[PDB]
DNA sequence: TTAGAGAATTGGAGAGTGTGTTTTTTTTTTTTTTTTT
DNA sequence: CACACACTCTCCAATTCTCTAA
């Protein structure tokens, strides 16, 4: 049980950092963020995380890219 | 499959004969020039509709004649096909239309920073050692006025009396206004952005259905292969006030034995919410098929519905001295009840 | 025709001017070094500026894409060598 | 040991094929049962 | 009917693997 207890504690510490990046608000509630950058221009990323930190904002902006790089991976 | 014909209209001739006729009149014969004066409350923001008489072209095309200068008979082409001209007078009056010359305070609008963004990207750009479609600014909504008696959309046609053969003009129709639609947005432009490329693309809509873009295609993401993910955006999007009324012949026009017709109404735009249901009310109007889209209009064959872009509106039907003015006379209380109901005796 | 060619980097991308001598110009400017901040944040500066350089110029792929990218390329390049060991005899011969 | 040329496998463009979509539904008559007429 | 979506087929070139000489 303090076993139980103890990994519990640490999956209460994940889902709080989890919480610390999730909506405070409803899935549609639409705000849009615009980023200016260097030679003076724009880039746009939705939801009302991004508004407030920067990081999330770039984080946010590499995670929606379309692309992957292919990978490679490798008897009785 | 598409053939060609030869119409006796020149668009080319008739866009000249517009942008001279708005430059040029004047009602000066009531004693500058009468659109240019309206164009600047539009362009002050004062105004947001502009009301084209007819009956002032012939005004104009009456002193060119006199002038001896055959004026190309632009009511007999904007009565018999009222759609199209919709189209050439917004491109005559956005040519023409003035700077503004009181503050507008600009850049409480988005649009003035949205096309300021683009315009500044584009230079950025294109410095490298339409822009977007116009619909898009048009700040006014355009409607005309008919000939009043002195020839077409003068008559009022009971709902019966407009034939197929009436679709594409401007005809004026008389009948009570039975049931009113609350006023929705309609889209006209819608604005996206870009995820990735962070660039605004507009789709315009001329439909009662469209589909989404989805996939960027501005320059720079194609330039790029990035297959950049487009999101639409209302706060940038043009909308226009919609509302849907339905009209009915009156009961002196019904023919013995028939039923009271009826006719779908679309007004749009400054014109909403000046019908009530119970109104008897002349709306002159361009007369149009709509279309069926997507796969009902395989199915409905060519037997196309129908429906009336309202133009204009003719309803059918001193304070503070006028109670003196009875008082004044005296015996008010027998003088008042007698007149309840003067007929009864 | 044929299918479009996929963009891919190069050294006609890379060492082209927004590139390898931006980074040269701005980056000693916007990357800014404290223990007066947090290893994290400091780590954090240093890659905001590459990251949204690596948008700039190949907006097509995520930040560590893009350095398993520039890896394989600054190792098979005989143009890429070249110029990064002319960077150094610069420096060298100051 | 590095680096560069030639051989094999995988990704995805894009061409091709196939499927579903309109759509309603109250109204008006006729009947048979409960009860409130 | 015809126009979007769902899903399979096929080819081509892009990347990585493997061998050779500098
Ligand atoms: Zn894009």
């Amino acid at each position: 049980g303090f076993e139980l207890s103890k990994l519990l504690q640490k999956e209460h510490q994940m889902r709080k950092n989890v919480i610390k990046h999730t909506s405070a608000r409803h899935s549609r509630f639409g705000g849009l963020l615009s980023i200016q950058t260097p030679d003076k221009t724009r880039l746009t990323v939705s939801g009302s995380q991004a508004l407030v930190d920067e990081k999330i904002a770039l984080q946010k902006l590499d995670d929606s890219k379309k692309w992957n790089k292919r990978i490679i991976k490798k008897e009785g | 499959a598409l053939p060609s014909i030869q119409l006796p209209v020149d668009y080319n001739n008739l866009f000249n004969e517009i942008t001279d006729f708005l430059v040029t009149f004047k009602q000066d014969t009531l004693s500058g020039p009468k659109y240019m004066a309206m164009l600047q409350k539009v362009a002050n923001r004062e105004l947001n509709s502009v009301i084209i008489d007819l009956d002032d072209i012939l005004q104009y095309q009456n002193e060119k004649f006199l002038q001896g200068t055959q004026a190309d008979d632009l009511v007999s082409a904007i009565q018999q096909n009222a759609n199209h001209f919709t189209e050439l007078f917004c491109r005559a009056i956005d040519n023409n239309m003035p700077l503004p010359t009181k503050e507008i305070d600009y850049k409480d609008d988005v649009l003035d920073v949205i096309l300021n963004q683009r315009r500044l990207r584009n230079e950025r750009m294109l410095s490298d050692r339409e822009l977007f479609p116009p619909n898009l600014t048009r700040r006014y909504f355009l409607y005309f006025k008919p000939l009043s008696q002195n020839a077409i959309s003068s008559k009022p046609l009971s709902v019966r009396q407009i034939k197929g053969d009436f679709l594409g003009q401007l005809i004026t129709v008389r009948g009570i206004i039975t049931r009113v639609s609350d006023v929705k947005p309609a889209v006209e432009v819608i604005a996206y952005t870009c995820d990735q490329c962070g660039y605004e693309v507009f789709q315009e809509v001329n439909s009662r259905t469209f589909t989404p873009l989805s996939e960027c295609t501005s320059e720079e993401c194609s330039q790029n292969q990035t297959k950049g993910q487009l999101f639409m955006s209302t706060r940038a999007s043009k909308f226009s006030a919609f509302q849907e009324c339905k009209i009915q012949e009156l009961s002196q026009q019904v023919p013995v034995g028939h039923i009271p017709r009826s006719l779908n109404i679309h007004v749009n735009g400054t014109l909403v919410r000046s019908l009530s249901p119970g109104d008897i009310v002349d709306v002159t109007g361009i007369f149009l098929p709509a279309p069926y889209t997507g796969f009902k209009a395989l199915k409905a064959g060519l037997l196309t519905e129908t429906y009336l872009e309202a133009q204009f509106v003719r309803q059918h039907k001193d304070v503070e001295e006028r109670v003196m003015e009875l008082i004044t006379s005296g015996d008010v209380y027998n003088r008042l009840a007698k007149s309840i109901a003067p007929e009864i005796y | 025709r044929k299918r479009r060619p996929q963009v891919k980097l190069t050294a006609e991308k890379l060492l082209s001017d927004k590139g390898l001598p931006y980074v040269l110009k701005n980056a000693h400017k916007r990357i800014r070094i404290s223990s007066k901040k947090n290893s994290y944040d400091n780590l954090s500066n240093i890659i905001q500026f590459y990251q949204l350089w690596a948008h700039e110029l190949f907006p097509k792929a995520k930040f560590k894409d893009f350095m398993k990218i520039c890896q394989t390329v600054g190792k098979t390049d005989p143009v890429l060598r070249e110029y990064r060991v002319s960077l150094f005899r610069d420096e060298m011969g100051m």
